[PDB]
Formats: structure tokens, C-alpha cells, sequence
RNA sequence: ACUCUGGUUUCUCUUCAGAUCGCAUAAAUCUUUCGCCUUUUACUAAAGAUUUCCGUGGAGAGGAACAACUCUGAGUCUU
């Protein structure tokens, strides 16, 4: 037991990965193997899963992952060797693409959990992308091997045919999104292993050649395995590997020494317990009491495979070979996560991972106990070492190394180590961990910067966390009982804290609105805040989802906003932007931080824009990466250029201001380029001020905007449901009901059941899932994640339109519908006052 | 069936089909009954319906 | 009363996709239990039997 | 490749039952709402509280079976 801690003082036998896949795919029940293997005493019963890992009762209750939870466990390595695992049991769900964030940011490796029989998926896509973003390193396991021969009975070498068109699909994948080539995936390389969680089957070739090697002796397993994939064949007359079958009807090397063992091994199990499996099993040393071939065929099953596999230790020296240690590995991290880089002295203490350096932890995760009054922050020890009962720094997510406002000095009490649902307490925790963190709930929010105080004042943040996602749905929630107000206020802030994506905003009428990423991820929301932190009865207004404004036509005439010194007159057009630009910003392709010279030859040579355009385009829109653009457009030869650089920044304050809340839908302008036209700016200082200059650029906008016609943008979900055939048909009836439009309807290779594509808006995605799972008798079963914004049809400034109430409106009178009860959600005017 | 139904015919239809027969049932109480998986997948597919 | 109320049903759906619940095919291999197997057979849509028809070499 | 290992079945009894006692499912009483309502006896249907009943597992004790060596394993078990 000791081990275990002392084993974290060296930085190179600890590996931090996180497990991630899509919905189900054997991620939680790898974890459950894992643990028995090291935990004598515990063992999964024989029908019902182990269940280990998941503490919530809603992980429990809907059998869907929903909160990531940190393993740490000492494994033995195929040499013999006890390293030491950090693991991130994430959801596989979409809708908790956030849950794998907080453990995928303080994670060194990913291992891709991808079921043999399901296929790739759409969580995984996004997974690997998403995980190539942060440039982690990147592992393949194909789960439920089994799958393939228990349940669709394919022939070994249409297994291989499965396993390597899904190996190759994967690496396509990855090819599309990484351009480093060295994340190549191969079983021979060490990156694909395979795996049946269920029977606790877990071996790569190295594993499976090094049980061949113990089984005879002096055989090299690296070099066995190393010719144990692909086109390979064997021939027995001379025993060698050729790149050619030695006869016509010949097997390949991995079919033949791999899975055809495999196969019949299972065969022997599921077929021939009490006639031909006694014979298997004594031929393969396996040793079963009488009372141990008496049980099913499942306990029995994983009995004999646990004998067989032994350990799980194509696991573990998959993930040494090919996922960093963090004293290695934390190089990239501080490039790729870190503020202030890793030129920095910091940065510089930071990257070597040094025990005795400077302290400095990342938390990403929030954890409620039983009480839940006080949370327990989780995160990653990036330098130095936390002490039990020692003062710490802690910094927020809008600290900078001017603002000392957003930090706090904070004591931290006993700490712990977390293993699933036990954890151990430790005195203190080494650099490269993943800790428990108690005391520093209070300033902490989300994302979180600790450091120690009287030292490192030159202390930055580590950059906030980044959802692949954008949470669209909303809904809003209020107390039954007014008098007991306070209470669901204090559970919101608490969810706020569990929920890494979860934003709770108040509006101008007092709804307190939650924003969700889809069904499934509000509703746990709201379980947990009924049931365990409010503890008091709740009140849910209709689902809805928020819309973004945008504009269609440039605008008619110049519009004009003057100070109330009336001396500065700001005048601008609006304009929609190009196709894919606004995607571009979205994703951090081009970067206000980038110098004038590389945006405006990007802006010039990719979008054909004219080059003093590009050179004359101030900030972007809501926020840094906002997909509005703010560009001067003030002639020299009548406006002074140093002059305007005064009241450039106060303009762009209050340009982003006015693209923060829309005049129409109060919120979120999209997709709209606004150009400044004409600028009278007061000669004296006093008169140019912010507080005068911000009202009058954000008026200026909502005046360009609203005078160019308006359009509104309701999110679309791409949803992708995979179906048996039959069922095709009535999804495309489904998707017709609800103003789905289907893109694609491809049939999964080496499976029976069919994939189709669409895109449905996600106001209409309400219910979605359910519907078609009841329609189809539970055959079809979808997956809603958000795609992108879309024009609404209809006319947001027709007011001829009634809007009928209790009725679902056609087409063209929706947009107004969609504004107008926005509105009244909003508490906010009838119309918009196009004078105002 | 003669061939498709092979181990059950002899006992299918007798009030308790296995009671003396030590192998499959621990005895007279006929408690506990361990059966094969020939007789099972037999068994199945006549319940099939 | 002896009999049962059509008032008590429960399954009176507006909507036609509750109305038509598509039956599932059991890969074309399974059969609902009491409903003798032939019926079933002419019954089934067979959309299983024209994929394996189509497929068959 | 060895010496000792000592059965399993069945009939009872006595306690404990955590666990779907039971991959099944009853009735009564009481207390709340009820529906009928007009007096008991039947009741309407939900919640709550016990209880009895058809069963069950384990442990312990006492028989018979009935034999019996062994099974099995402690190991040196050996070429």
C-alpha cells in the first residue's frame, strides 16, 4: 500500500490517461476489471455488473456515465514491472462531452474505447478530434471483441476484414485532423489493443505473443508480435514469416495465430462445457475446480479468460510505450495550455515537472460528498508538491497578472488520492498527480489555478476550458415556494460548480435560466439539484433552445450615434460575413493575438479581401473568438488615423457589448460584419471617455444592425442513428415530422444495421430521441449533438404576421413567433424600437 | 423428433423427468437440477413457441 | 361488471406514430411468442427476406 | 507419483434470515384519503402500518440411509 504513494515520487512510472469512447462502450467495465485484478476483494457478481467506478445514484439508476471519475491503481508492465495508472472513467454519452474535457485537459493520453461490433460512431469522431486539439497522445482499444464471434458469428478472417477497416478508419480520422503522421495506429506498432471487457479479456500482440513465449520458451515476443498483423502469412514446412501465403487457402498470420486461439477457446466455452472443455482446458494449463465448472456460462467464461490472460498487462505497456510520463509529456501541456507560455520562467519551471519547484496545480473537477455543502476541487499537480493543511493561492478564470482581485488565500486540509469511490488520504502529493483538494471550494469556479502564496507573484492562469460543443438548450427554473428562494439559488451555484459546461444566468424578468448541451444532461441537472443539493421541490419552465442574430443584406443607409456631449458621431454599415469565415473564428483559425501582417494576408488571399481591408480590421465580435468582426473604415484623407486609435479600444468595448446582447433576440449576433464608416471624435480627452463612447458604439450597432434586414439563427443538431434496416424507413418519417432534413443513410460494414445522418433543429429536437426509440420499439436509438446555426424561416421584422398562441406556426410566421415569446421569456418590449 | 429431441425424449413427459438420476438432480427432493447444454438447446427450441 | 369498459383503454394516441408502432423484424429469424410461426412468416414485411434474397450468391 | 483424507442421500428438530427468503405472489386487520352511500356483512382504489398463510435460504442438533473405498486436497508425488 505504501507503493502507492511512493511510487508517485517518480515522474516517469506514472502515466495520466483518460478513457474515452462513445456511449457504452466498455469503458466503465475495463475500469471494473482493472480493479478486481488489483482488488482481490472485490468481485462483480455474476448477472449484474461490478458497477465500479460510478457513485452517483443516477450513474447507477439510468446506466449512463455521467460524472468522470478518477482512478489511480499500481499495475504491473509486461516486463514485471509495477507502474503506476491515473485514469479518467469519462461518460461516453455526447451530451457530457464537457465531463471528458476536465479529465481530457489535465489528461497525457487518451485511450479510445471503440466497440467491434458497433463501429466508430460519432462521440469517438469527435473524441479524437477534440483530443488532437490538445496534441495528446493516442491510443485505440477495440472493446467487445466478443461481439464478433457471439454475436454475429463472423468468420476469423472477416474479424481481421472488421478490425483492420475500423483500425484504418480511425487512423483516416486521425490523418484528417492531426498533421503530425507519428499518431499512426497499429496493433504491431503497440497502439491498437484488443479487448472483451466483459470476459475481462484485454491483450495487444505483445501480450498475446509474450503468452505464447511462456507457453514454450525463448521466443521473442517484440519480434513475434512485430509479425503478427496484416497481410503477414506463416508457413509451418519452414516456420517463417513471408509477405505471401505459402498455399492458395492459407490464413493470415493474425487469424491464425490469434484469433482462430481466440475463437475456439470461446467456442469450447459456450458450447462444450461438459463434453469437450475439460480437454481444452487441461491442453492449456488451465486448472478448474469441479464447483468452478459448475457456474454459467458467462461467470464461467470470464473465469477461464482471467486464468488464460492473466493480467491486464497489454493495458498497461500500451499505455508506457506510447503515452507519455508527465515529467516527459508536460512540454506540450504547458505549450498548449498554459497563459503565459512556456518561455516564461514559470513555464520554463513548469515544463520540467520538477517535485521541488514552484507550486502550481490545475483543477478541472469539482466533486460533491455526501452532504454536498462543500465541494472538493480535483486537478493535476503540474510542479511542486501540495501539502496537507498548508496556505495556498488559489486564481480564477478571469485572473491576470494585473488583477489580483480574482485570487484568494486559501488553507487546505487533509487531501486525498482518489480511487473511484475509496480514496486514500495522503500528507502530500508529488508533481504530475491527479489530487483531491479540500478547502478551496469557495474561490473556486470551474477552472482553476492553485499556487502558492509569497512566491511566484508572477503567476498566470492556464487557459480556460475549451467544449468542442455549444450548450443551446435552455430552460428555466424557479422555486415553488418563493420563501425558500435562497436555497435553489444556493443549489444553482453548486451545480454551476459540478456541471463544467453548465451556465446559469439570470435574465432581466428574474428567470434563472440553465444552459444545457441536450436532454439527457438537464435532466441529470435537475436531479441532482432537487435531490441533493437544494432538497426543496423545483419548478421547470418549457425546453427551449437560445437563437443568434445575424443579418442577410448590407445595410440601406450609413446609421449614425452621436455622445451625449453630442461632439463624437460614430457611423457604420452592416454586413454579413463570408461562408466558413465565421467557422474559421470559431475555431481559433485565424487569432486577434496574430500580428496585422498574417491576418490581413489571410483575410486578403484565402477570402479575396482587399488588403487594406484586411489591414483595416479592428477586433472581433462577442469575445476574442467571437464570429463578428469590427473593421475601420474611416478614409485618411478625412479622418486622422492616431486621433481615432484613442477611442479605437472604447469602440471595440462597446462593439462587443452590442454583439454580446442583440437588439432583436437580446442575445448572441452571428455571422455579421460590421464596418465603421465615419468617426467625429471630440478633440479634448474628457470628451471621448468610455462611459461615453461604449453607450454610443453599442446604439451605432444596434442601429447598423437592425436597418440592415435581420434573420435569426436557431441551432441544428446533427443526428446520427444507428438502426437495424427494417427501421430506415420510419426514422425518415421521424425526421420529416419534426422539419429534419436526412443528408445520409450509409449501411455499418460488418454489421446489419444501417447509420443515417441528419440534421434536425434542436428546438424540434425535443423528445427526439424518445420518440424514435417508442416508434421503433427500441430499435433505432439516436445521439443529438449541436452542428450549427442555421437562417429560421420567416421574417423577424414582418409584423403584418399574428402569432396564433397554442398553435405550432408555419414556416414563415416562426421567426417572428421565435423573437416575440423570446421577448416575453426576456420580460423585455413587444417590438424592437428600431429608434432605440 | 427421434433425432432432434436426443437426450430429453427419455424422460420429456414423466412427472418429475429427472428425479433418480443423481447426475443431473442432487435427489428425491429434486432441488438444484444441473443440466448440458445439449438438453438445454433442445429444451429451448421446443419452447420456442 | 364482468366484461371490461372500452372506456379504460389507455392506448388512444392522436398522434400516428404511437397510432403505427413499426413492428420489429427479430432479424427476420425471431418469432413473437403463441403466434404460430407460419402466420408470422406471411406476415412479416419480409424487407429481411429481399435483403438476404438480394445478397444471396 | 504416495500415505491419511471418509462420503452423499433422506427424514426430522432447533434458531437465524440480511438477499428479488419468492426471476413468484395472496388474504385479513388497522389508519388516511377516497367511490358508492342506507344498516351490518361483503366492497370501490391509492397511500401507510402490522399480521396470518402458501413457500425459501443458512446455521446448528438428532436419525436413518450404507456403502466405502475414495473423491478431493495438505505434501514431495517418482523416474
Amino acid at each position: 500500500m505504501d507503493f502507492l504513494a511512493d511510487l508517485m515520487d517518480n515522474s516517469e512510472l506514472i502515466r495520466n490517461v483518460t478513457l474515452c469512447g462513445h456511449l457504452h462502450h466498455g469503458k466503465t467495465c475495463f475500469v471494473d476489471c482493472l480493479i478486481e485484478q488489483t482488488h482481490p476483494e472485490i468481485r462483480k457478481r455474476y448477472d449484474q455488473d461490478l458497477c465500479y467506478t460510478d457513485i452517483l445514484f443516477t450513474e447507477q439508476e439510468r446506466g449512463v456515465g455521467i460524472k468522470s471519475t478518477p482512478v489511480t491503481v499500481v499495475l504491473p508492465d509486461t516486463k514485471g514491472k509495477s507502474y503506476l495508472f491515473n485514469i479518467m472513467d469519462t461518460p461516453g454519452h455526447v451530451n457530457f462531452s464537457d465531463e471528458v474535457t476536465a479529465g481530457l485537459r489535465i489528461s497525457d493520453g487518451v485511450v479510445l474505447f471503440i466497440d467491434a461490433a458497433e463501429g466508430v460512431m460519432l462521440n469517438t469522431e469527435r473524441l479524437i478530434k477534440h483530443a488532437v486539439q490538445e496534441r495528446l497522445a493516442v491510443t485505440v482499444c477495440i472493446n467487445k471483441i466478443d461481439r464478433l464471434i457471439l454475436e454475429l458469428k463472423l468468420p476469423p478472417t472477416d474479424a481481421y476484414y472488421k478490425l483492420r477497416h475500423i483500425v484504418d478508419e480511425v487512423n483516416g480520422l486521425i490523418s484528417m485532423y492531426s498533421t503530425d503522421e507519428n499518431l499512426i495506429l497499429s496493433p504491431l506498432l503497440g497502439n491498437v489493443c484488443f479487448s472483451s471487457s466483459q470476459y475481462s479479456i484485454c491483450f495487444t500482440l505483445g501480450s498475446f505473443a509474450k503468452i505464447y513465449a511462456d507457453t514454450f520458451g525463448d521466443i521473442n515476443y517484440q519480434e513475434f508480435a512485430k509479425r503478427l498483423w496484416g497481410d503477414i502469412y506463416f508457413n509451418p514446412k519452414t516456420r517463417k514469416f513471408t509477405k505471401k501465403a505459402p498455399t492458395s487457402s492459407s490464413q493470415r498470420s493474425f487469424v491464425e495465430f490469434i484469433l482462430e486461439p481466440l475463437y475456439k477457446i470461446l467456442a469450447q466455452v459456450v458450447g462444450d462445457v461438459d463434453t469437450s472443455l475439460p480437454r481444452t482446458l487441461d491442453e492449456l494449463g488451465i486448472h478448474l475446480t469441479k464447483e468452478e465448472l459448475k457456474l454459467n456460462i458467462r461467470p464461467l467464461l470470464r473465469l477461464v479468460c482471467k486464468k488464460f490472460f492473466g493480467e491486464f498487462t497489454g493495458f498497461v505497456d500500451m499505455c508506457v510505450q506510447h503515452i507519455p510520463s508527465p515529467k516527459v509529456g508536460a512540454k506540450p501541456k504547458i505549450e498548449h495550455t498554459y497563459t503565459g507560455g512556456v518561455d516564461s520562467d514559470l513555464g520554463e519551471a513548469m515544463s520540467d515537472c520538477d517535485p521541488d519547484g514552484p507550486l502550481m496545480c490545475h483543477t478541472t473537477k469539482m466533486y460533491s460528498t455526501d452532504d454536498g455543502v462543500q465541494f472538493h476541487a480535483f486537478g493535476r499537480v503540474l510542479s511542486g508538491t501540495i501539502h496537507a493543511g498548508q496556505p495556498v493561492k488559489v486564481l480564477g478564470e478571469n485572473y491576470t497578472l494585473e488583477d489580483e482581485e480574482d485570487s484568494q488565500i486559501c488553507t487546505v486540509g487533509r487531501l486525498w488520492i482518489s480511487v473511484a469511490r475509496y480514496h486514500i488520504e495522503v500528507n502530500r502529493v508529488p508533481a504530475g498527480n491527479w489530487v483531491l483538494i479540500e478547502g478551496v471550494d469557495q474561490p473556486i469556479v470551474k477552472t482553476a489555478t492553485i499556487t502558492e502564496p509569497r512566491g511566484n507573484e508572477e503567476a498566470q492562469i492556464f487557459r480556460p476550458l475549451k467544449f468542442n460543443t455549444t450548450s443551446v438548450i435552455k430552460i428555466a427554473v424557479e422555486p415553488v415556494n418563493p420563501s425558500e428562494l435562497p436555497k435553489m439559488l444556493d443549489g444553482l451555484r453548486k451545480v454551476n460548480k459540478s456541471y463544467p459546461s453548465l451556465t446559469t444566468k439570470v435574465e432581466e424578468s428574474g428567470e434563472h435560466v440553465i444552459l444545457g448541451t441536450g436532454e439527457l444532461y438537464l435532466d441529470c441537472v435537475m436531479h441532482d439539484l432537487r435531490k441533493m443539493y437544494s432538497e426543496i421541490d423545483i419548478k421547470v419552465a418549457d425546453p427551449v433552445v437560445t437563437f443568434c442574430e445575424t443579418v442577410v443584406e448590407t445595410s440601406s443607409l450609413k446609421c449614425f450615434a452621436e455622445t451625449p456631449n453630442k461632439k463624437n458621431k460614430i457611423t457604420m454599415i452592416a454586413e454579413p460575413l463570408e461562408k466558413g469565415l465565421a467557422e474559421d473564428i470559431e475555431n481559433e483559425v485565424v487569432q486577434i493575438t496574430w500580428n496585422r501582417k498574417k491576418l490581413g494576408e489571410f483575410f486578403q488571399t484565402k477570402y479575396d479581401w482587399d488588403l487594406l481591408a484586411a489591414r483595416s480590421i479592428w477586433a472581433f465580435g462577442p469575445d476574442a473568438t467571437g464570429p463578428n468582426i469590427l473593421v475601420d473604415d474611416t478614409l485618411p484623407s478625412e479622418v486622422d488615423k492616431a486621433l481615432l486609435g484613442s477611442v479605437k479600444d472604447s469602440i471595440v468595448q462597446g462593439f462587443q457589448w452590442g454583439t454580446r446582447e442583440g437588439p432583436l433576440c437580446d442575445e448572441l449576433i452571428r455571422n455579421v460584419k460590421f464596418k465603421i464608416l465615419d468617426a467625429v471624435v471630440a478633440q479634448e480627452p474628457l470628451h471621448r471617455g468610455g462611459g461615453q463612447i461604449i453607450p454610443t458604439a453599442r446604439r451605432v450597432v444596434y442601429s447598423a444592425f437592425l436597418m440592415a434586414t435581420p434573420r435569426l439563427m436557431e441551432p441544428y443538431y446533427f443526428v446520427e442513428v444507428q438502426a437495424p434496416a427494417d427501421c430506415v424507413s420510419a426514422v425518415y418519417t421521424v425526421l420529416a415530422r419534426r422539419r429534419g432534413h436526412v443528408t445520409q443513410d450509409a449501411p455499418i460494414p460488418g454489421s446489419p444495421l444501417y447509420t443515417i445522418k441528419a440534421f434536425i433543429p434542436a428546438i424540434d429536437s425535443f423528445g427526439f430521441e424518445t420518440d424514435l426509440r417508442t416508434h421503433t420499439q427500441g430499435q433505432a436509438f439516436s445521439l443529438s449533438v449541436f452542428h450549427h446555426w442555421q437562417i429560421v424561416p420567416g421574417d423577424p421584422l414582418d409584423k403584418s404576421i399574428v402569432i396564433r398562441p397554442l398553435e405550432p406556426q408555419p414556416a414563415p410566421h416562426l421567426a417572428r413567433e421565435f423573437m416575440i415569446k423570446t421577448r416575453r421569456r426576456k420580460g423585455l418590449s413587444e417590438d424592437v424600437s428600431i429608434s432605440k | 423428433d427421434p433425432e432432434e429431441d436426443a437426450p430429453v425424449l427419455d424422460w420429456f413427459y414423466d412427472h418429475q423427468p429427472l428425479r433418480d438420476s443423481r447426475k443431473y438432480v442432487n435427489g428425491s427432493t429434486y432441488q438444484r437440477w444441473q443440466f448440458t447444454l445439449p438438453m438445454m438447446s433442445t429444451l429451448y427450441r421446443l419452447a420456442n413457441q | 361488471v364482468f366484461e371490461w369498459d372500452a372506456s379504460e383503454d389507455t392506448s388512444i394516441d392522436y398522434n400516428p406514430l404511437y397510432k403505427e408502432r413499426h413492428q420489429v423484424q427479430l432479424l427476420g429469424r425471431g418469432f413473437i411468442a403463441g403466434i404460430d410461426l407460419k402466420q408470422q412468416k406471411r406476415e412479416q414485411s419480409r424487407f429481411y427476406g429481399d435483403l438476404m434474397e438480394k445478397r444471396r450468391t
